[PDB]
């Protein structure tokens, strides 16, 4: 079965370097685009760094940009990720995420089990309204989130994705573009949206569904992600 | 003044000539093979470059007619234009044989070492430098070329104003780099050919053979008469012989025939590396089809 | 003995209520519908990187991908919008003479002279394309594939036969027997319900998928026919044979309706289709070119004059928005 | 390939178009030749370095830097002309005899006349192999070759038969530009890949005199 | 002597059959054809904002 994971993480100081290995077993490591997203304590996602499918293209984020360098060994089939001065800021939980880019793929399917880090002491930003969201099973719900730019491009396609993340697991994904339902989640779930507004309906909520619940956009580098929205049984 | 009459008189008529028929069968060769939708093999990039260098050369000769004929009147920036497309031309036709004559000995005779199962064998590089050295040989034509006013004829032509030294050197440049290194890289390379010919089995080696041997000697033949002038008037200005009117008359008029000559070489450049071919005359009959 | 006698009167009697039912051509009914004038398409794509000669080609269900099979041991997945290579599956073997593509898009099939029916899968976890099955059983050279579901695929050889088989089994679920020689193509009803196949023997049958029987027998053509396409309604199809003709044939009424045949055509056909309204029938030849006809007047209403080679197979996406061609000098082109 | 992943997907496809023409590369140097002729011809044995890998047979023996690929169309059991263009393209054609098999003669010219005629192999050579020298020398002898060709004048010695043997085959050419090149080899010649090797070469000389524009 | 035995068999199966003239078939392939005129990109030109090509 497909499997990442991550080891690296631990207690570092102020001002050091640390590297955190991804190692791929049970698919063609060569043929994804592999990420970097961390998690601050109980704060949300955000996109760190991308190295490419051959390593052809690379991109940071602004905040990390030339303290943190991303490398890929695909003989080994292993990801990496070194960084060299380190601020309380960085204090997070890292995920290996893969993508594979060709017309109609799911560019962001299968996330890594992530592992903790801990220092010692012009983009588009999307935004959810509401944090919490109480409701019961067997009654339909709705998650909603909006975008400074209209996500709409010239192909027809909206970049947008919906990620669920269980108390204590990794982020899954739902919706990959704006309606399509990725590959063994349940058929309820459904996407709908016109450029700038947003909207996830759940059809007869389950006792798994419970969890948080982030928006992204692929329309442009760098990505970002929302705040997310919680659902409390 | 018996050599300024006979320039008058014939060459007109014979550059006129030159210009039509080499228009239409170089126009005709570089056409045709622009209308491949696929691939094209080397021979037959270098026989476009050929094509458009004589297209171009060929182009060139009527202006240089009118400058026989009277005067030149399109002022010096023309002059220098014309002087170094003419330079340019000849000498991308020189190298552009040589390296028909190399490719040919490549494919013929390391015939096993080189197999390809039929990719397209990319040879841009050789033209572009081929391209490249020929513009600059060309360059002292654009430094120095200019229109002179000559006060003992009140004539104006395209002459050079270098130094006797200078003049000397190009001289040399052009014999060396336009006939003697090709003239040997094509007996090298045919003689190799045929000597793998001679040694092989089949019914096609004969007009092969027979091809190999015509091309080489119309070259030889129509480029060698004018650079024997040249060398014969290299020897007169260098102090190797006596200078008189009856000799510089006799050396211009030997001169201006033998130029014809080897431009009329060009123009018979299709009939020999592009009609004679089967696949040349396959495709010009698809063409005329179309 | 007595038996070659029946079936002699058998022939005869067919040939007596075929006779009967013709009462008017098919070009003497519409010979007052205007023309469609003269059809000018000009190439939109020009879809390139195969090496070796292309043999085949399918269109997905959703007019924008494409599958291309080559003599270069490729299989090569196009977005024809972008002219994107989607992906790139490398064959056991060859020697490939047919591709098809899934209703679905998940799966992908490819033969030849292996004689063996290879199922790729499309969406799989591990992120590359995977042999799923190889159906083995027929003793000659593969002609034509095509899907009826995710699950069962209908398959002709040269073994005079055809054959539909279970890919999740990989068993032989029906095998139709009754022509005398190489069948060189088959299409699909639109129902996918019955299907027609084109012999080398002259001849084309239809057959029920359900129940492996052969409905009906239609002749006419000189010599083997090379290439077969369902009519849209489903209620006619057209031929392309050696003979340098194409014939359009009706199952209700039971023969031949009309003839696309010209003077100046010499060669023979290599691959048929129609058009969405099923007014212009497209066919290519040996001599480099597709020819356009008015499938209801048979009269040529234009040429995709492209490629320097062989055309050898020919396609029309599901909207009729394009058609692709390709052609033995290894480049497929997409026509508006 | 404006959008974030439109790019990414051009990016594939020039890893793709990367690979196909490194593949086409790494076959280049091969050369295709098409294995022809009756059955127990020895047409599975001709060069002992085999290697070999129902349907198509292929082996793929190398030699004198350069691959040679070797394909068996034998058991297809169907009608050539459908199945013969496939091969169109292929350097020479390798056809082999058995001198041995009189009963079986016919059926090979019969073989050799319609693949030398066929409209697509109107341009390949034919490497013709007379195999099993010393049997037809044994049996020749106890069996003059009379009842296998009615017509045959000449003596009955083993140089005169060999000789109108291979003329026969050679009457089938009736074309110009194609040559045969025959040889007689024997259960015991190992030295079978080079004369494949020689006469390919010739074959690779002729067609680049074509391409070259020098016929 | 058996293998004739299901073919004169298949062609009594394929003679009793219920056709139908000609003119009724030839004229259902015209009104479909007419009928799905209006759809068909390749039978009349698209205005080409609405070509994908
Ligand atoms: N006495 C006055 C003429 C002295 C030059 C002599 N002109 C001719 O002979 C005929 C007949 C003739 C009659 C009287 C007056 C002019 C001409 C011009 N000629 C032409 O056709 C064109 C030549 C030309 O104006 C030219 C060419 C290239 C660059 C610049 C100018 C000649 O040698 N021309 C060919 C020669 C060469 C030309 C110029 C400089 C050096 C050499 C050459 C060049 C390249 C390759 C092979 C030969």
């Amino acid at each position: 079965d497909v499997q990442l994971v991550e080891s690296g993480g631990g207690l570092v100081q102020p001002g050091g370097s640390r590297k955190l290995s991804c190692s791929a077993s049970g698919f063609a490591f060569s043929s994804f685009g592999m990420h970097w997203v961390r998690q601050a304590p109980e704060k949300g996602l955000e996109w760190v760094a991308y190295i490419s499918s051959g390593s052809g293209t690379i991109y940071y984020a602004d905040t990390v940009k030339g303290r943190f360098t991303i490398s890929r060994d695909d003989p080994k089939n292993t990801l990496f990720l070194q960084m060299t001065s380190l601020r309380s800021e960085d204090t997070a939980m890292y995920y290996c995420v893969r993508s594979i880019y060709y017309y109609g793929s799911s560019p962001f399917d299968f996330w890594g089990q992530g592992t903790t880090l801990t220092v010692s002491s012009s983009d588009i930003v999307m935004t959810q309204a509401t944090s919490s969201v109480p409701v019961t099973p067997g009654e339909s719900v709705s998650i909603s989130c909006r975008s400074s730019k209209s996500l709409l491009h010239s192909n027809g396609n909206t970049y947008l994705y919906w990620f669920l993340q269980r108390p204590g697991q990794s982020p899954q994904l739902l919706i990959y573009r704006m309606s399509n339902l990725a590959s063994g989640v349940p058929d309820r779930f459904s996407g709908s949206g016109s450029g700038t507004a947003f909207t996830l309906t759940i059809s007869r909520l389950e006792a798994e569904d419970v969890g948080v619940y982030y928006c992204m956009q692929h329309l442009e580098y760098p990505l970002t992600f929302g705040a997310g929205t919680k659902l409390e049984l | 003044d018996f050599s300024l009459n006979f320039d008058r008189a014939f060459l007109p008529a014979l550059y006129s000539l030159l210009f039509l028929l080499g228009l239409l069968g170089n126009g005709a060769v570089a056409a045709v093979l622009l209308s491949r939708r696929t691939a094209l093999s080397s021979t037959d990039t270098f026989l476009l470059h050929l094509a458009v260098a004589d297209t171009l050369l060929v182009l060139t000769l009527p202006l240089w007619a009118v400058d026989a004929a009277v005067q030149w009147v399109f002022g010096s920036g023309l002059c220098k234009v014309a002087g170094a497309l003419f330079n340019i031309n000849f000498y991308a036709g020189a190298l552009l044989l040589a390296c028909i004559s190399f490719d040919r000995y490549l494919n013929i005779v390391h015939a096993t070492q080189l197999y390809r199962r039929g990719p397209p064998a990319r040879v841009t590089l050789t033209c572009l430098a081929v391209w490249g050295l020929c513009l600059l040989f060309a360059l002292p034509d654009f430094i120095f070329l200019s229109a002179h006013h000559d006060e003992r004829l009140n004539a104006t032509h395209c002459q050079y104003n270098f130094p006797q030294v200078g003049r000397t050197a190009l001289r040399v440049l052009q014999l060396v780099a336009g006939f003697l290194l090709p003239l040997l890289v094509m007996a090298y390379c045919y003689a190799h050919i045929l000597a793998v010919l001679l040694v092989s089995r089949g019914q096609r080696r004969l007009r092969a053979m027979r091809l190999v041997v015509v091309v080489v000697v119309a070259f030889a033949l129509c480029w060698t008469p004018y650079h024997l002038v040249v060398l014969v008037d290299i020897l007169m200005d260098l102090g190797a012989l006596a200078r008189n009117c009856g000799r510089e008359s006799r050396v211009d008029v030997a001169k201006s025939v033998t130029s014809g000559l080897g431009y009329m070489h060009c123009c018979l450049n299709p009939l020999l590396y592009a009609f004679v071919g089967v696949k040349f005359r396959e495709r010009m009959w698809m063409l005329l089809l179309r | 003995d007595q038996l070659r006698q029946e079936a002699e009167q058998l022939k005869n009697q067919i040939r007596d209520a075929r006779k009967a039912c013709a009462d008017a051509t098919l070009s003497q009914i519409t010979n007052n519908i205007d023309p469609v004038g003269r059809i000018q398409m000009r190439t939109r794509r020009t879809l390139r990187g195969h090496l070796a000669k292309i043999y085949a080609m399918h269109w997905g269900t959703d007019s924008r991908l494409l599958v291309s099979a080559s003599q270069d041991g490729k299989l090569i997945i196009w977005d024809s919008y972008t002219t994107n290579k989607v992906h790139a599956i490398p064959l056991r073997s060859s020697w490939v003479m047919t591709c098809a593509y899934a209703p679905s898009g998940n799966y992908v099939a490819c033969g030849g002279l292996d004689n063996i029916c290879s199922i790729y899968n499309l969406k799989t976890r591990e992120g590359n394309v995977r042999v799923s099955r190889e159906l083995a059983g027929h003793t000659g050279y593969l002609s034509c594939c095509r899907f009826l579901d995710d699950n069962q695929i209908v398959t002709s050889s040269g073994d005079t036969t055809c054959a539909l088989w279970d890919i999740e089994t990989g068993q032989q679920t029906t095998t139709f027997t009754g022509h005398t020689g190489d069948v060189m193509s088959l299409s699909l009803a639109p129902d996918t319900r019955l299907f027609v196949s084109g012999a080398c023997d002259a001849s084309a049958k239809l057959w029920d998928v359900r129940e492996g029987m052969c409905r009906q027998t239609f002749t006419g053509h000189e010599s083997d026919i090379n290439a077969i396409c369902f009519f849209p309604n489903g209620n006619a199809f057209a031929t392309g044979s050696d003979d340098a003709t194409c014939r359009l044939f009706d199952l209700r009424a039971d023969q031949e309706l009309m003839t696309y045949s010209h003077d100046n055509i010499i060669c023979g056909i290599t691959s048929v289709s129609f058009s969405k309204s099923g007014r212009l029938l497209l066919a290519g030849y040996d001599d480099f070119n597709c020819n356009v006809w008015d499938a209801l007047k048979a009269d040529r209403a234009g040429v995709l004059a492209g490629h320097d080679n062989r055309v050898s197979c020919l396609g029309v996406t599901d909207d009729g928005m394009a058609v692709a061609t390709g052609s033995w000098d290894s480049f497929l082109k997409i026509w508006n | 390939t404006l959008s974030a992943e439109e790019r990414a997907a051009l990016e594939r496809s020039k890893a793709i178009e990367k690979n196909l023409k490194e593949d086409g590369i790494s076959a280049a140097k091969d050369v295709k030749l098409l294995l022809l002729g009756a059955d127990n011809s020895g047409k599975s044995t001709i060069v002992k370095q085999m290697k070999i890998i129902t349907g198509i047979v292929e082996t793929h023996f190398t030699f004198k830097n350069l691959h040679f690929r070797l394909f068996d169309v034998g058991g297809q059991r169907s009608e050539r002309k459908k199945w013969i263009h496939c091969f169109e393209d292929v350097t020479a054609i390798i056809f082999c005899v058995d001198l041995s098999d009189y009963n079986r003669m016919h059926e090979s010219l019969m073989l050799f006349d319609s693949i030398c005629n066929n409209k697509f192999f109107i341009d390949t050579s034919i490497i013709l192999f007379l195999n099993k020298k010393d049997l037809f020398g044994e049996k020749i002898k106890k069996s003059p070759l009379t009842i296998c060709f009615p017509e045959y004048t000449g003596p009955n010695t083993y140089e005169d038969a060999a000789a109108y043997i291979q003329a026969q085959f050679e009457s089938k050419n009736r074309s110009p530009n194609k040559e045969i090149y025959c040889h007689m080899t024997c259960a015991t010649d190992t030295n079978n890949a080079q004369v494949i090797f020689d006469a390919v070469t010739d074959i690779i000389i002729a067609n680049n005199l074509r391409g070259c524009g020098l016929y | 002597i058996a293998q004739a035995r299901k073919l004169v068999e298949q062609l009594k199966m394929e003679a009793n059959i219920d056709r139908i003239k000609v003119s009724k078939a030839a004229a259902d392939l015209m009104a479909y054809c007419e009928a799905h005129a209006k759809e068909d990109p390749l039978l009349t030109p698209v205005p080409a904002s609405e070509n994908p090509f």
